[PDB]
Formats: structure tokens, C-alpha cells, sequence
């Protein structure tokens, strides 16, 4: 069980953690979050009472290092940084904690749910979609853009997701246009698996990351990224049966965790209706078409 | 973006386009079987690929030989059609390659685009017009060709004949346009406005009569009446 101490609390925000969240007042006594899961990567978010357009957050993992918030006041954020001094950090927490001053991780012994979502989520594959090699964590907000989107403006700070386009050279071999538009398994198989991910525990890895971008910062371009990923998957007539099977777990659970609100802008009619009724995979993702047509009939 | 009435002066300009209508690809004739069941039998096809501004027509024959052992028919004509459109650019002259094409129907874009990836300068267009190219079988000579079709051939035709020495493009255009919608409507009305005087014959190079400029303007107003009765027995209007 790990800890991220808070230096203070200086303006009024709600604190997310993973799937949970509490709202802390303006110069509240509040030193953090303890009793953290280790072995998972995890999501430290806010969105600031006054500007509900700050909606950011930090992705870490408590193996690579200790971690705290600060306040910045010239920046107007809470901003993550790396304690290099184990003796300054374990005395710190042990303080915090003697005076109750921080929030425990309020997870449910049954609950697999954060396990279910970052299955296979990994720091180090999320440290190259966010490039920012001098810290261990990565920011991610909002307002920032894909590279895909970026080629239809700063590309520091923008999220390098694997380019999916359905019509291009890369999706399509020459004397083949139908055949790989129609049955996208070449593209899937040779081209994203074999060539650009290596293995279906990458390519899964990507989806939860943009899924998880998505419901948490409103990311638009990672709701993209989320889309386009199921599509390629349900396009494909040749898909290995193992990866079927993941996929239609990985699916449930981002359903079943989705605010029932946000539904109509995180959920893409076209991609969730051809996917479940049209698709040559229309047959193959059970769960995921029983907790959607049960939570959003509406949609479909 | 869509061509539409508003944007229709663009036909006209310097920039080479063509049309591609895919309506005459995929023919059939349905029939009872012994067993008293439906069947299909495919009959000669074709591509109508039109520059609107110079008329030259680009009619690539389809021979029932291309759908044997097919599936999905009407799926693959489609792609047919955008397959044989990119060669046919392949085969012009960089300078004689069109900047946009213009598909007669909205299921030929994704086909076109993909067939067109690595021409990324060439835009392709769908159009609000509902134009009558779906009659170019009703022009004698046209239907003549794709019916006597043995093997797969390109046919080169210019659908203006010598217009374009008397008159514009658009008014070129505007006369096949009124000449097609009227095939379409009432085939036979229209055929015996255009081969009723005798003494009016088609050249050997050319598919329409060798009308007058007084004569065109007399074929046109029939052209016009005929359209406009048709809709009011239609509509009952
Ligand atoms: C040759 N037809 C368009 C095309 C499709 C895919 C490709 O890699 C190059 C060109």
C-alpha cells in the first residue's frame, strides 16, 4: 500500500483517484491519499471548483519512485513531482498519517473493477504516447490533441497514439482495395499487431489508456482513439479467439464504469451499432452487447 | 464539397473533371427457373465517365465475364467501377488526369477514395444533382457497342458531337442534360422527336441528328413538353 502526500490543499477542488472522488475546500486540512494499490498504474485528477475547465491529472506508478502534490499559484494547478530523498518522503508520510490528515484509497475487497480497466495498462508504454522523459509521471488534460488529430499544433504537448486511418496506404495493399476495406484482418493482423504493437497486450494496453483518457479528461481526440481501436477489431474477419474473448471483457467493464450522463458525447453511435449488429464480430462480444443494450438502449 | 445548382458554372472552368456514373455497371434481366424460382441473368454492363466541359465519353464495356463465380453483385460493381476509373487515370497523361471527380451516386465515394489513395491531389465529389446519365443506354449507338461486347473493351466518344463549334459547354451540357432526362421519362416519346423527319440522318461519327440551330431549338421545346406532361400525368398535377 502506497501513498501521495499533498503539501496542501490551497483552492477548492474535487480530487479524483482511479474511479473514485472527494471535493476539498479551500485551504482544507487535506495531506493526501494513502492504502494505494501497488501493482496497478493509477490516476490522480482534478477539476477545480471555480473552473470546471481545469479537468487534468497525472498517471503514475508508486514502483517508480515517491510522488506528491504541490500547489502551484503562478500556474494555478496542483502538479505532480518525484521525492528523491526516501528519508524526507517515509518521514513525511509517517507525520500525515499520525495526524490522520489523508484519505484512504477506498477500494472493496470484491471490486476488480481498476484491475479490470488497466489490465493492460503499462507506465512505460503510457511515458511514449505522453513524451516527457525528465518525470516518471505523465500529465494528461482536456484540451490536448492527438497526432492524428495535429495533421487535420504543439506537439510537446500533445498524445502520440498509434495513427489509425481506414483510408490509407498503410490500411490497404495495392490490388487488395476492397478486399482490405471490406476485411480489415491484414491491417488488424500484419500491419498494427504483428508490425507496430508486437502483441495484443500493447494494442489492448492503448484502447484502456484512450478509454480511460477519454471518460476521465473528456479528451476528445483519445474518444477517437478508443472508437477507432473496437472498430479495427470488429472490421477484421480473422481475429485470433483469445483476443475476441479480452476484448469483450476489456468492453464490459469501461460500459459498465461509463457515468450514465456522458453516454451521448463518449459513445459513438455508428462505431457501437455496427460493431454489435453488422459487424463480423456482431456475434462474438456477448457481455459487452447485453450490458449496452441493458444501459443504453437508447443509443442503439 | 457536394456539386449541387448553385456550384453548377464550376462544370465549365479550366480544371479537368469527370464524371463517373456507375447506374449501367450491373444489368440484369430476372426470370422464373423450372422449379418456378426468381433467377438473375447479367447482360452487358458499362462505366459512363463524361468530361462535361470537352464531351469526350469514356465508356468502359463490362462484360458479363466479370461477374462469374461473384458474390455480392452489386457490392463488387462498385469497385469495379472505381478500379477501371483509376486505371483509366493511370493510363492519361499527368496534364490530362482530372483535379475532381464527381460520382452520379454517394455508395461510389468510399470505393473511388480508396481506389484513388495515392492520388491525394485528385478530390472526389458527390453530387445533389439527380442527372439522367442512367439513359445513356437509350442512345443507339452507346447501347449498340455494350451490347455486341464480347471481352472487356474502352470505347472513346464525344457525347457533344460538334456542339462545341457552334455553342458552349454549358449550353452543350444543358441540350444532353434535356435530351436524357427526356429518354428517361418516355423513351419512345422522346426517340420519335429525335427520328421522325427523315431528312434529318446521324452521321457515321456522331450518335444525335444533324440538327439545324433552329432545329435544335424546336427539338428542345419538344424535349421540354414532353418532360413537363409526364410529370403532371405522374403527379396528377
Ligand atoms: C492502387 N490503388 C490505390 C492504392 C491503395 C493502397 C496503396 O498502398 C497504394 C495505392
Amino acid at each position: 500500500m502506497n501513498t501521495v502526500p499533498f503539501t496542501s490543499a490551497p483552492i477548492e477542488v474535487t480530487i479524483g483517484i482511479d474511479q473514485y472522488s472527494f471535493n476539498v475546500k479551500e485551504n482544507q486540512p487535506f495531506h493526501g491519499i494513502k492504502d494505494i494499490p501497488i501493482g496497478h498504474v493509477h490516476v490522480i485528477h482534478f477539476q477545480h471548483a471555480d473552473n470546471s475547465s481545469m479537468r487534468y491529472g497525472y498517471w503514475f506508478d508508486c514502483r517508480m519512485g515517491n510522488f506528491y502534490i504541490q500547489y502551484d499559484p503562478k500556474d494555478g494547478l496542483y502538479k505532480m513531482m518525484e521525492e528523491r530523498d526516501g528519508a524526507k518522503f517515509e518521514n513525511i508520510v509517517h507525520n500525515f498519517k499520525e495526524r490522520q490528515m489523508m484519505v484512504s484509497y477506498p477500494k472493496i475487497d470484491e471490486d476488480d473493477t481498476w484491475y479490470n480497466l488497466t489490465e493492460f495498462v503499462q507506465m512505460d508504454k503510457i511515458r511514449k504516447i505522453v513524451r516527457k522523459d525528465e518525470n516518471q509521471f505523465s500529465y494528461v488534460d482536456s484540451s490536448m490533441t492527438t497526432v492524428q488529430e495535429n495533421e487535420l499544433s504543439d506537439p510537446a504537448h500533445s498524445l502520440n497514439y498509434t495513427v489509425i486511418n481506414f483510408k490509407s496506404r498503410e490500411a490497404i495493399r495495392p490490388g487488395h482495395e476492397m478486399e482490405d476495406f471490406l476485411d480489415k484482418s491484414y491491417y488488424l493482423n500484419t500491419v498494427m499487431l504483428q508490425g507496430i504493437f508486437k502483441n495484443s497486450s500493447n494494442y489492448f494496453g492503448e484502447l484502456q489508456f484512450a478509454f480511460l483518457n477519454a471518460m476521465f479528461f473528456g479528451n476528445y481526440g483519445s474518444s477517437l482513439q478508443w472508437h477507432a481501436m473496437i472498430e479495427l477489431i470488429c472490421s477484421s474477419a480473422t481475429v485470433p479467439k483469445h483476443m475476441l474473448d479480452k476484448l469483450d471483457e476489456i468492453l464490459y467493464y469501461q460500459i459498465k464504469t461509463l457515468p450514465e450522463q456522458y453516454s451521448d458525447i463518449l459513445l459513438n453511435e455508428r462505431v457501437w451499432n455496427i460493431c454489435l449488429y453488422s459487424s463480423f464480430q456482431k456475434n462474438s462480444l456477448h457481455n459487452t452487447e447485453k450490458i449496452m443494450e441493458n444501459k443504453y438502449p437508447e443509443l442503439l | 464539397g457536394a456539386m449541387n445548382s448553385s456550384n453548377y458554372a464550376e462544370l465549365f472552368n479550366n480544371d479537368i473533371k469527370l464524371f463517373v456514373d456507375d447506374t449501367n455497371v450491373y444489368r440484369v434481366t430476372v426470370h422464373k427457373t423450372f422449379e418456378g424460382n426468381v433467377a438473375t441473368k447479367a447482360i452487358n454492363g458499362c462505366i459512363f465517365t463524361l468530361n462535361p466541359k470537352t464531351g469526350h465519353l469514356f465508356l468502359k464495356i463490362i462484360h458479363t465475364s466479370v461477374w462469374a463465380g461473384q458474390k455480392r453483385l452489386s457490392q463488387l460493381a462498385k469497385w469495379k467501377t472505381a478500379e477501371e476509373v483509376s486505371a483509366l487515370v493511370r493510363s492519361l497523361p499527368k496534364e490530362e488526369q482530372p483535379k475532381q471527380i464527381i460520382v452520379t451516386r454517394k455508395a461510389m465515394l468510399d470505393p473511388l477514395e480508396v481506389h484513388m489513395l495515392d492520388f491525394p491531389n485528385i478530390a472526389i465529389r458527390p453530387t445533389e444533382l439527380r442527372l439522367p446519365f442512367s439513359a445513356a443506354m437509350s442512345i443507339d449507338k452507346l447501347s449498340d457497342v455494350v451490347m455486341k461486347a464480347t471481352e472487356p473493351q474502352m470505347v472513346l466518344f464525344n457525347i457533344y458531337d460538334d456542339w462545341l463549334d457552334r455553342i458552349s459547354s454549358y449550353t452543350a451540357f444543358s441540350r444532353l442534360t434535356l435530351l436524357l432526362r427526356a429518354l428517361k421519362t418516355n423513351e419512345e416519346s422522346a426517340k420519335m422527336i429525335l427520328l421522325s423527319d427523315p431528312t434529318i440522318t446521324i452521321k457515321s461519327y456522331h450518335l444525335w441528328p444533324s440538327f439545324t440551330d433552329e432545329q435544335w431549338i424546336t427539338i428542345e421545346s419538344q424535349m421540354r413538353d414532353l418532360i413537363l406532361t409526364e410529370y403532371g400525368r405522374k403527379y396528377n398535377v
